């Protein structure tokens, strides 16, 4: 059924599964018109399809052109996600298609489910986790390719860089989500922490600095400290 | 006017005929129901005084033969049977009338209620949903499950209602995924009406029969079937105006007839708020809407 802290370590077993985060598919700015009415201007967006076990991310860039002359665009965004997720599965060889797709937002259940009718043995599941995938556009290199695109485009990444060479998927996925949680709650500080030291660099084929084991620990502790500070500020605790 | 005689009444039982019902005491001299209007389907049904569980009953139409009821002590229930000997039947019916042991189908003459609840219900269709073709009449009870309910065990005893499922291949044309799922007109009009039912009267007949089985036997899957057939229409942007008008009459008399105390299990909160207030057809059910608001405002 739904995914919560009870059945958490399932993410890392050997059943292929994908997460689908749709929060950044439809992205607008809100501005005032000459007549003083409000209007929206859409910018390029993306679907955040992620295999928590391997790091493989299927960044499906959504070009503003797809909204042209359409109504109820937020409702449509959900169906475009499910249409793109479905064509991604179909594009993959059978032994690579996922056995479960977990949507980060229950509103995706019905559009995915309908688009996956060709795949009755693929379980579409909601989650009760509060995952921070929306902060994915705080990753400079993912925001950069989204914003530069001039057409629909799929860009493949490993979101764990080379971490798995030294840590488990479990640990990778917790480092990922700590980082993204920190990027969500206070982007400016989070990014300060990651980059202060100019002597720790991002390999051209990587998303995050090439921290050593010892440096990741210091980073992880700073990120934790950031997130606990921001909570106290939010709630006056 | 037709007659359904009873051989005896060995056990205390509440007897229903259509929307009317009578208490009958153990081995009270009761020998049947007279003056039943020819021209419509009818359902005679039963609830034993000892076992308020399992309401059961038989759909029938008098034009199709001479039917009577006989208690069966091995099986413990009132069984409908057919007398093929015409003379021997009129002989029994005449003598019980002379002895006046039969209640009279108590129809007020202003009342179209039973006509309106059964307008499109035809016995030939009833016998395809309840397949048991050695009998002209059709047995249903509380616990019978439907074909859809069996998919998600004994098919001899199944209610073979038409399977409706909004998230199926049937209902969703490839490439119109979003369109067909927010606007079911395709499913309703081409797949179901033109495809399977052939015409709206057969659709409405199934819907009405599902409703009566829910109401007279609290058959849970029949209740699910009615709601499904209502939902499909209310969720279709494009419906023949004559269907919308007849539906509005149909539901009105169903809402009207329903026991006030059962509105908690027989009426699905979500389907009805969607039909009356969210769907394409929100503004098309003026009689149903008005009657639902004044009688069951709480459900809404």
């Amino acid at each position: 059924g739904a995914m919560n802290s009870s059945n958490y370590a399932e993410l890392f077993n050997n059943d292929i599964k994908l997460f689908v985060d749709d929060t950044n598919v439809y992205r607008v700015t809100v501005h005032k018109t000459f007549e003083g009415n409000v209007a929206t201007k859409a910018i390029n967006g993306c679907i955040f399809t992620l295999n928590p076990k391997t790091g493989h991310l299927f960044l499906k860039i959504i070009h503003t052109s797809v909204w042209a002359g359409q109504k109820r665009l937020s409702q449509l965004a959900k169906w475009k996600t499910a249409e793109e997720v479905s064509a991604l599965v179909r594009s993959l060889p059978k032994e690579e298609q996922p056995k479960q797709i977990i949507v980060t937002r229950k509103a995706m259940l019905d559009p995915l489910e309908v688009h996956m009718l060709d795949f009755p043995n693929i379980a579409i599941r909601p989650t009760e986790l509060r995952l921070p995938f929306s902060a994915a556009m705080s990753i400079d290199k993912l925001s950069d390719v989204v914003m530069k695109a001039t057409e629909p485009q799929m860009v493949l990444f490993n979101i764990y860089d080379d971490w798995l060479d030294r840590i488990s998927s479990y640990t990778a996925f917790s480092r990922l989500t700590l980082l993204l949680r920190a990027l969500k709650t206070n982007e400016e500080s989070a990014k300060m922490i990651l980059l202060s030291d100019p002597t720790i660099t991002i390999k051209s084929y990587h998303l995050w600095p090439s921290f050593t084991d010892e440096q990741w620990i210091t980073i992880e502790s700073q990120m934790r400290d950031l997130i606990l500070t921001e909570y106290g500020r939010k709630y006056n605790v | 006017m037709n007659t359904v005689p009873f051989t005896s009444a060995p056990i205390e039982v509440t007897i229903g005929i259509d929307q009317y019902s009578f208490n009958v005491k153990e081995n009270q001299p009761f020998h049947g129901i007279k003056d039943i209007p020819i021209g419509h389907v009818h359902v005679i049904h039963f609830q034993h005084a000892d076992n308020s569980s399992m309401r059961y009953g038989y759909w029938f139409d008098c034009r199709m033969g001479n039917f009577y009821i006989q208690y069966d002590p091995k099986d413990g229930l009132y069984k409908m049977m057919e007398e093929r000997d015409g003379a021997k039947f009129e002989n029994i019916v005449h003598n019980f009338k002379e002895r006046q042991m039969m209640v009279s189908y108590p129809k007020i003459d202003e009342d179209d209620t039973w006509y309106n609840l059964t307008e499109f219900v035809q016995m030939d269709k009833i016998r395809k949903i309840v397949r048991k073709d050695e009998n002209q009449f059709s047995y249903v009870d509380s616990s019978m499950t439907t074909v859809q309910e069996n998919e998600l065990s004994d098919p001899a005893h199944s209610l073979n209602y038409t399977v409706i499922n909004f998230k199926s291949r049937e209902a969703i044309r490839p490439g119109h995924e979003m369109e067909d799922f927010l606007d079911k007109s395709y499913y309703l009009n081409t797949v179901m009406l033109q495809g399977i039912f052939k015409n709206s009267s057969n659709y409405f007949g199934e819907l009405q029969f599902a409703f009566l089985n829910a109401m007279f036997f609290g058959n849970y899957g029949s209740s699910l079937q009615w709601h499904a057939m209502i939902e499909l229409i209310c969720s279709s942007a494009t419906v023949p105006k004559h269907m919308l008008d007849k539906l509005d009459e149909i539901l009105y008399y169903q809402i009207k007839t329903l026991p006030e105390q059962y509105s908690d299990i027989l009426l699905n909160e979500r389907v009805w708020n969607i039909c009356l207030y969210s769907s394409f057809q929100k503004n098309s059910l003026h009689n149903t809407e008005k009657i639902m608001e004044n009688k069951y405002p709480e459900l809404l």
